[PDB]
């Protein structure tokens, strides 16, 4: 038929298209439930700080600074040495570093053993 | 409703599509009897006649697509060139797309490659 | 809240054929595919088992998909298009007038001046909507987004400031 | 599609309360009242030959403000990357260095006065 | 073109290869080969600052344009005759190529044709 | 470029929406309520819904294609969202 | 150089006795007019350097820090005036005579003639830097900064104290002339190793490299608006001339002993920068982009080229003027703000219509744009780097590929866009900030225009 | 953008298209024609290939020069 | 010209091509929910534009006068020479 239309986590399928979204069973549309009414609540606090006249400067959620927490400062503490965690941060910590520290070294020494009898030329490279 | 663009819009078509004695003769005209004719890659040969091919195609696309006959557009008709300025610099850059493909393509001294002959095909 | 059945399906022949006047470009073509006969919506309006009609949803909503153009028309003014968010460069928050200098400020005075009392009004106005708002609210926060209005004379409606003094969509 | 007093009250308040608002944003007469500046008597005497406006006029100001920005624009800068060229410029060597034009057989050249033999038997490849 | 089709959509031998052609003595039956008269002198190019991808035996027909062109000015519908005569050379140079190329092409089916019948002539 | 007057999009809305022949002119008016004043439902709104956003120049929100559904709520969103103010 | 050092010593009691209010004026002015004697200093003889006393000495690798710390100390001494102008008068002198201290022991540091001197000097700065950061702070965690700037650069130092005693034991001086007249072939010995390793960890302890590169980042952040332009100006280059001297004797056992750090800075200068693209933070922002310039001009003394130490003596210079030029922004919109969020505020530009454009060359010189310095100094590294291995264009190229791809996003995110409705404190942009960043800017290519003066002793 | 506008809208109306814009896109419509045919006029050989294509299977054994077909 | 507003009833489907399309959704038992706010983008007024090749051959008959004017005079120059 016409052609079915996958999800992929980079391209997402489309909201419409989803099956279960059209599947809405009763007691999911009781789950969405009042959001919007802490949604509109936190709208009217928004509203009537910027609306009221006598306060001046700058008005900030605690959601903001969560995340700068959670991205900054949470980290360690909550961190912990997993096998996985050990695994890919010492594969990323030598794996490059020894990578370019191998081909460096191999293009340095085969300079070193192209000069030392004069293959390698060093006509108009004077301007070393 | 819009003449003066119309005819800056197809002279100008026919310029990137190789018109003779244009703009177009002194250009990709001469770079594709160039490339037909030195020693170039196959492919690059055959894939620059479709560049050719689909270079005629859009610029008579926009043709047949803004100036078809068919009005689609807001109630109140905007599609107006008055502004003598814009006609003054339309036409100035419309001479050059006229004349200038040829009043330096000859003007110049003998800097390329010469070839005269060539198969008809 | 919830969109409805009635809210889908009217989404839908909304996105349907905005979209196929893209297909079809030329305005006759449009009206002969429009009348691709619009009962085709109407010719099943007979459902009253609403599995069929979530059938045909799943038929209707993802047919249109494939129908639709992988470039379909965006509007200027419209997200996605070409005049969307071009004007926000000019536009300037209304508080940006206080901040005005005794030269400034008597080099346009009238208006400053009716600024002054425009403000003047917010200022009596911010008590009376605040204590309009809190006595009508239902407990739990609100109930909808539905924002209260103005039930006496000479008042003003609650949270009335952002919403009027917002920029023009034409600031220049 | 439901719209109840409520919002249909808000939203015309809101319209005509902004429709006063723009209203009030009408400058007055005096407004943009600007402060008084500085104008050049020339530039005076040349707008007070332009309130009448003849054609003779408004082009003899055209040409006397395109020979201001001419004077200011085309001559004054060669005034002094001359000076800088043959006298700052041309005094250090290897500067300014020409690529020789295209001495020809055939040509005498304007000092020594010699000219190199004009080229040999052509083919003679008559069309 | 038929060159292609007989070398790269047909036999790639019988029809001359351009990174190889030509690939034979100069005097393929041209006894006492009489080579193409010296009327190009390369000191009287390099004074007239020809570039070196033109430098070929039709130079003398070039080097004479420019001396008009060095006196035509101001006009670029002069120089003609002398032009013509070098467009005229840029064409027996064009056919000059071509017909040495199948010049060498006969004489590449001569050479299969040669070696088919002295050779496999057992 | 028009400032677009509210007796701009006025005109623009005795043209559009009073361009709807399937009801006579007689009970057409800019107060009417199409779904029992015209008995026909906000359905048979939709479709010129998109015409004539395509004509002023603009897009009606698909949040608000509900309920917009008389001539004078068609200047009232025109003349809010265009600032129609002169 | 007592011409220079003497006044900025007496200078103290006219700080710390004049009226109340005063105090700012009086050392601005003294700071700009013996900055102008520094300028005078530029001057280098031949390839002598400029020798002064048995003492203090200067040359054309010195001039240019030099004149650039007596060039800054008005900088941040008129930055202060916004977030000091509500404390006690005896703690503002206090702030003042921290910062005139730093400065003196800067340019002590850098004229310093013999080995030890400059190291004594060296960690003197550690001083009045810790008690600036810890006292007038902001924030809780401006404590652990301290904790760790500190112990950082002391477990760097201490071994180069331990070696620069037994160089003067077994050489039998210390003093920089005579150590590279009397220079002699550090061979491969197995002790020969971890002497060039305690001469030069100590100097690659303040110069944050991959790794070992947490104090910057943990500092900055929360550290006074007035120090932190400090910290990331000259105190990372100040190990810069150590290793500009301290290579004359390390050599040859730096051709092949160098590797592991010089990699770990190309790949370094790429993390940093990699990192680069996501900072919550823009004093985090700025801090890591400095990483990853330090990195480069890291890898720039470890080839041991004359092109390579140009590109160096460019980069510290250019590199400090630009940090300190981003951090004046950043502390500016935290000031109006009081918070340093990276996406809090976008599109400033709508609100400060010149701001951003000093935002726009900031930039534009984070980009290391030609005929800009920043972009001559790299440039001399490339070609020194490219003549030593040929491929390490690559992971440089990676390098001037992610820079903009920051420096631009923060302008984006900051100043292009739209403002944040919710905020409306945003007052017009105040004389001081926009003069600083002008101080900052305008010299940058005044400088730039005669390159010679910061091109380097090699010249 | 205030009253009296030059293209003044009638409603749905061709907003006076000046002839005088008209007759210039003329002129440079003629304009077009002549340079694409005065100059075939002109010299046609430009897009007429001034010599023809010497197609080599047509020509003598002579100035081709084969050693003796037959040898 | 301050909005020179038409009457509404002259600018119907009759005669438009839009009434073959209203034919052709007669076939299909429908009548046009909005076929005529643009009946005059069907007059001749805007619409009925020339071909594309007449686009081109924007007055190519002046071209043709071009023929006769520049073979005119090369025959007079080459006669009288
Ligand atoms: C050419 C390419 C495609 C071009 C595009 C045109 C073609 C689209 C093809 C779609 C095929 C599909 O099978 C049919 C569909 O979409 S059926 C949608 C309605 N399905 C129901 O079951 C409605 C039941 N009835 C109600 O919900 C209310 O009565 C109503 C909302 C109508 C009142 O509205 P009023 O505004 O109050």
């Amino acid at each position: 038929s016409f052609p079915k239309y996958k999800p992929s986590r980079l391209a997402t399928l489309p909201a419409t298209l989803d099956p279960a979204e059209y599947d809405i069973s009763p007691e999911t549309r009781k789950a969405q439930a009042e959001r919007l009414a802490i949604r509109s609540r936190l709208k009217r606090e928004y509203l009537l700080q910027y609306n009221d006249p006598n306060r001046l400067g700058v008005i900030e959620d605690p959601a903001l600074i969560r995340w700068t927490y959670a991205r900054s400062a949470n980290i360690y503490p909550n961190f912990r040495p997993t096998p996985k965690t050990s695994l890919l941060g010492a594969l990323f910590g030598i794996g490059p570093l020894f990578f370019w520290y191998y081909v460096f070294k191999t293009d340095r020494d085969k300079k070193e053993k192209l000069i030392q009898e004069g293959k390698l030329d060093q006509t108009f490279n004077i301007s070393y | 409703a819009m003449p003066f663009t119309t005819t800056a819009l197809i002279i100008g078509s026919l310029a990137l599509t190789g018109m003779p004695y244009l703009t177009g003769f002194y250009s990709k005209d001469l770079i594709i009897e160039a490339v037909n004719m030195s020693y170039t890659n196959a492919w690059a040969l055959l894939m620059t006649l479709i560049a050719t091919s689909l270079t005629a195609a859009y610029s008579t696309r926009i043709i047949f697509f803004a100036f078809l006959g068919k009005p689609r557009f807001p109630p109140l008709v905007l599609i107006n060139e008055n502004n003598p300025l814009l006609i003054n610099s339309i036409k100035r850059l419309l001479i050059g797309s006229i004349f200038a493909g040829f009043i330096i393509s000859n003007n110049i001294p003998p800097m390329t490659v010469p070839n005269t002959t060539m198969p008809l095909y | 809240a919830y969109l409805t059945h009635q809210q889908k399906v009217l989404r839908l022949y909304k996105r349907a054929l905005r979209h196929l006047e893209s297909w079809c470009v030329h305005r006759d073509k449009y009206r002969y595919f429009a009348c691709l006969m619009r009962a085709r919506f109407d010719e099943h309006k007979n459902e009253k088992d609403m599995v069929k009609a979530t059938q045909l949803l799943r038929q209707a909503e993802e047919e249109f998909w494939y129908g639709q153009h992988p470039q379909p028309y965006i509007f200027p003014e419209s997200p996605g298009g070409t005049s969307y968010e071009r004007y926000e460069c000019y536009k300037v928050p209304e508080w940006c007038l206080d901040d005005w200098h005794p030269s400034e400020k008597a080099m346009y005075p009238d208006y400053f001046a009716k600024r002054e009392q425009w403000k003047r009004l917010r200022r009596e106005s911010w008590e009376r909507e605040v204590k309009q708002l809190q006595e009508e609210t239902p407990p739990g926060g609100p109930r909808t987004e539905a924002l209260p209005p103005a039930r006496k004379e000479g008042d003003l409606p609650p949270l009335w400031w952002h919403i009027v003094t917002r920029p023009r969509e034409r600031p220049m | 599609s439901g719209y109840t007093p409520d919002e249909k009250l808000r939203l015309q308040q809101l319209r005509e309360l902004r429709r006063r608002w723009l209203k009030d944003q009408e400058l007055s007469p005096r407004e943009p009242v600007l402060p008084p500046r500085r104008v050049w008597p020339m530039e005076q005497f040349w707008n007070k030959f332009l309130q009448d406006g003849a054609p003779w006029k408004n082009v003899i100001y055209k040409t006397y403000r395109h020979s201001i920005f001419a004077v200011t624009h085309v001559l004054i800068p060669v005034w002094i990357i001359h000076y800088y060229l043959k006298y700052h410029v041309t005094a250090k060597p290897y500067t300014v260095v020409e690529r020789k034009p295209r001495i020809f057989p055939g040509d005498t050249i304007l000092e020594t006065g010699e000219v190199i033999p004009l080229m040999k038997e052509f083919p003679d490849q008559h069309h | 073109g038929a060159h292609l089709a007989r070398r790269y959509l047909g036999d790639a031998s019988k029809e001359p290869d351009p990174l190889r052609m030509p690939t034979f003595p100069p005097d393929y039956g041209f006894p006492e080969r009489k080579e193409r008269e010296m009327v190009a002198t390369q000191q009287e190019m390099n004074d007239a600052q020809l570039m070196l991808q033109q430098r070929d035996y039709c130079a003398h027909y070039l080097i004479q344009l420019l001396k008009c062109k060095r006196d035509s000015f101001p006009n670029f519908l002069a120089c003609k005759h002398e032009q013509h005569d070098w467009d005229y050379c840029e064409h027996l140079d064009y056919v000059k190529r071509m017909k040495e190329f199948e010049r060498e092409r006969r004489l590449l089916q001569r050479k299969k044709r040669r070696e088919q019948r002295e050779a496999e002539m057992a | 470029a028009p400032p677009l007057t509210l007796e701009a999009i006025k005109d623009r809305v005795l043209y559009v929406l009073k361009l709807y022949d399937k009801i006579d002119p007689e009970k057409l008016s800019v107060n009417s309520h199409f779904m029992k004043d015209l008995g026909l439902d906000s359905l048979d709104q939709v479709e010129i819904i998109m015409a004539m956003e395509d004509e002023f120049g603009f897009e009606i929100p698909d949040i608000d294609a509900e309920k917009l559904m008389c001539p004078q709520e068609i200047v009232d969103y025109i003349a809010d969202k265009k600032d129609v103010y002169e | 150089m007592l011409k220079i050092i003497i006044p900025t010593t007496m200078l103290l009691p006219m700080t710390w006795m004049s009226k109340h209010n005063m105090i700012w004026i009086n050392a601005t002015v003294h700071s700009l007019l013996i900055s102008l004697i520094s300028l005078s200093l530029l001057n280098q003889l031949g390839e002598n350097s400029l020798n002064f006393s048995l003492t203090f000495f200067s040359d054309s690798l010195s001039a240019p820090l030099l004149v650039l710390t007596t060039w800054l100390l008005p900088l941040m001494l008129m930055a202060s005036q916004s977030h000091l102008s509500k404390e006690t008068t005896t703690r503002k002198k206090l702030y003042i005579t921290m910062l005139i201290l730093l400065q003196l022991f800067l340019i002590m540091t850098f004229t310093a003639t013999e080995l030890i001197l400059f190291y004594i000097l060296f960690e003197a700065t550690l001083v009045p830097t810790l008690i600036i950061i810890t006292r007038w702070g902001n924030q809780t965690e401006r404590l652990n900064a301290g904790l760790y700037f500190l112990f950082y650069t002391l477990a760097g130092s201490l071994p180069l104290l331990v070696a620069l005693v037994y160089i003067q034991n077994t050489t039998g001086s210390l003093n920089f002339l005579i150590i590279h007249y009397w220079s002699h072939p550090l061979s491969n010995s197995w002790s020969n190793i971890f002497m060039w390793l305690a001469c030069i960890m100590a100097f690659m302890v303040k110069m944050p490299l991959y790794g070992l590169h947490l104090w910057l980042p943990k500092a900055h952040v929360e550290a006074p608006i007035a120090g932190s332009m400090v910290l990331a100006a000259v105190l990372l280059k100040l190990g810069g001339y150590g290793m500009m001297r301290i290579t004359t004797i390390l050599n040859p056992l730096t051709n092949y002993m160098a590797y592991p750090f010089l990699m770990l800075s190309m790949w370094g200068m790429i993390m940093t920068s990699s990192i680069c693209l996501r900072q919550t933070d823009l004093k985090s922002l700025i801090a890591y982009s400095s990483v990853s310039h330090m990195a480069l001009v890291i890898v720039a003394i470890m080839i041991q080229t004359p092109w390579s130490f140009m590109g160096a003596t460019a980069l510290m210079i250019a590199h400090g003027l630009t940090s300190s030029m981003l951090f004046c922004l950043a502390n500016t919109n935290y000031e109006r703000v009081h918070s340093r969020t990276m996406i809090l505020a976008r599109g400033l530009q709508t609100l400060l219509p010149l701001m951003a454009t000093w935002w726009l060359m900031a930039s534009l010189t984070n980009l290391a744009l030609p005929p800009s310095i920043n972009l001559i100094g790299e440039l001399f590294i490339i070609t020194a780097s490219f003549s030593w291995s040929n491929i390490t264009i690559i992971l440089m190229g990676m390098n001037m590929m992610i820079t903009a791809l920051y420096s631009l996003y923060m302008l984006i995110t900051t100043q292009r866009g739209k403002y944040t409705h919710h905020i409306n404190n945003i007052k017009a942009s105040f004389t001081r900030e926009n003069a600083l960043m002008a101080l900052h800017i305008l010299p940058l290519l005044l400088l730039t225009l005669n390159p010679k003066m910061i091109l380097g002793p090699l010249y | 953008a205030g009253g009296g506008v030059h293209i003044e809208p009638r409603y749905r109306q061709f907003p006076q298209l000046t002839r005088s814009q008209l007759i210039q896109a003329e002129f440079f419509s003629a304009t077009m024609w002549f340079w694409i045919l005065w100059r075939f006029w002109h010299d046609s050989d430009a897009v007429l290939g001034h010599f023809p294509y010497p197609d080599p299977s047509q020509w003598t054994d002579e100035e081709l020069g084969i050693l003796p077909d037959d040898e | 010209s301050k909005m020179e507003l038409p009457d509404y009833k002259q600018w119907k489907i009759e005669g438009t091509p839009l009434e073959t399309v209203q034919e052709k959704l007669a076939a299909r038992g429908l009548r046009d929910p909005w076929g005529r706010n643009e009946a005059w983008r069907y007059s001749g007024g805007f619409a009925n534009n020339v071909s594309f090749v007449g686009a081109l051959l924007k007055g190519f008959k002046w071209g043709f006068a071009a023929f006769v004017v520049a073979v005119g005079a090369e025959y007079y120059l080459e006669s009288q020479n």
